[PDB]
């Protein structure tokens, strides 16, 4: 087995971003009055 | 639960004393 | 090896999950109709007691909780709850 | 106007609640799943370890992960800093969960009640990740931690491990989770107008 993970951080930090991105988007309708 | 279900709907609550006449709807 | 489940579904979880069901009744009793409210719910807690017993008839005496054990105190606690919510529910519309 | 400013409402406090129910799927996630801090070609030893479970090789040249520890039993944890961290994640769990639960309270009570406890209750469950988060390092110094990692490692020292998948998602849920207090912060004090 290749004892190294990058491409399941890889797939970790881009859901991630993903749900942060998303809940940046909730504030941009928020704030926008 | 039956029962539970039938007390949900009971309005009065007080029983029928006898005496009086029910009338039929 | 690996341990079969239909006993303890069938005479544990499902039982539990049902006298909890049947705390939660209390709430849809009217208020005001105390000694059956209490009664179902003092009853269910004493049901559920019952129940806990045969939770360890299997197992040796170990000083850790298990995946049984913890569920069994799990619906202990919501049906105490139960009963402790109408006790307070009681006494602040009593006053 | 209001009919846009209702419909943009209703439908960001269903995203909301969307995001609510994600975050506490990672929160479950990252507390059940022993994938903190992982072996690296360095390590002695091979396997991994979470806020309460550890796995380690016998060393034979397969895997033979013997694995041991369990939250329902704090003799088995390796620290002292293990046990705090793991309570902590239990109380951010039981947080979000309880907020799940008081989703149900928006059919009684007011909406900016109800929007305003779980801004609370997520900020508290946030500020318990972030304790348990920092607390775990602490016990890095245990010395299975220290026979499994190697001598390297330390409070505040990962050494020759590597952090894994579920420590990155948990720092993800404490970001997440700080944004849906907020979010809910906001919405209660919107939705008056
Ligand atoms: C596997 C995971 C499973 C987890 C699921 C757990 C289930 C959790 C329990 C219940 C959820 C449903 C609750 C629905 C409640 C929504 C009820 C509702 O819409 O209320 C209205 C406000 O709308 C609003 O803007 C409030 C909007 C926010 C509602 C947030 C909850 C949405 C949940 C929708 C589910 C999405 C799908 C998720 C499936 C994965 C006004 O009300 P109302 O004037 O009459 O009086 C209120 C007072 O102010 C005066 O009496
Ligand atoms: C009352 C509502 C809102 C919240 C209920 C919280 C529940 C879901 C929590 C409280 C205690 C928790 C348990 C605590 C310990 C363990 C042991 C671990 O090895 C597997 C998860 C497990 C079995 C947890 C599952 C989730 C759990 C049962
Ligand atoms: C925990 C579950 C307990 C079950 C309690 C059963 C009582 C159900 C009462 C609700 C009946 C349906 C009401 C319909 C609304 C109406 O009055 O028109
Ligand atoms: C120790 C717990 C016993 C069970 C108590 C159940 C019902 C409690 C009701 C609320 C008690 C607190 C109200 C105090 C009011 C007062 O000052 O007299
Ligand atoms: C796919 C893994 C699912 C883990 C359970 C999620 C629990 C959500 C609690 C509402
Ligand atoms: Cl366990």
């Amino acid at each position: 087995d290749s004892r190294d993970y990058s491409t399941e951080l890889s797939v970790t930090v881009a859901v991630g971003a993903s749900l942060l991105f998303l809940n940046i988007l909730a504030f941009a309708a928020l704030y926008y009055k | 639960i039956e029962f539970a279900t039938v007390n949900y709907f009971t309005k009065r609550g007080y029983a029928w004393d006898g005496k009086s006449v029910v009338p039929e709807k | 090896l690996s341990r079969r489940m239909g006993y303890f579904t069938i005479q544990t979880y499902i039982p539990c999950t049902l006298i909890v069901v049947l705390s939660w009744v209390s709430f849809w009793i009217n208020k005001d109709a105390v000694p059956a409210r209490t009664s179902l719910g003092i009853t269910t807690v004493l049901t559920m007691t019952t129940l806990s017993t045969i939770a360890r008839k299997s197992l040796p005496k170990v000083s850790y909780v298990t995946a049984m054990d913890l569920f069994v105190s799990v619906c202990f606690i919501f049906v105490f709850s139960a009963l402790v919510e109408y006790g307070t529910l009681h006494y602040f519309v009593s006053n | 106007y209001h009919e846009h400013y209702m419909r943009n409402s209703r439908a960001i406090g269903v995203l909301w609640a969307i995001f609510t129910i994600c975050f506490a799927i990672i929160n479950v996630v990252v507390f059940i799943q022993p994938y903190w801090v992982g072996d690296s070609v360095s390590t002695p030893k091979p396997g991994y370890f979470g806020l309460f479970h550890y796995c380690v090789g016998s060393g034979l040249a397969g895997r033979e992960l013997t694995c041991r520890g369990s939250f329902t039993d704090f003799s088995t944890i390796p620290s002292s800093a293990f046990k705090a961290a793991a309570f902590f994640v239990l109380l951010s769990m039981v947080l979000i969960l309880g907020c799940i639960t008081c989703f149900s309270l928006f059919f009684f009570c007011n909406t900016a009640t109800v929007y305003k406890i779980c801004a609370w209750m997520q900020l508290l469950a946030a500020l318990c990740l972030v304790l348990g988060c920092m607390i775990f390092p602490d016990g890095w110094d245990a010395e299975t931690i220290r026979d499994m990692c190697g001598a390297k490692t330390g409070k505040y020292s990962l050494g020759d491990c590597s952090v894994r998948w579920a420590y990155i998602l948990a720092i993800i849920g404490i970001l997440n989770a700080l944004i849906l207090s907020f979010l809910a912060f906001v919405l209660g004090n919107r939705q008056t107008d």
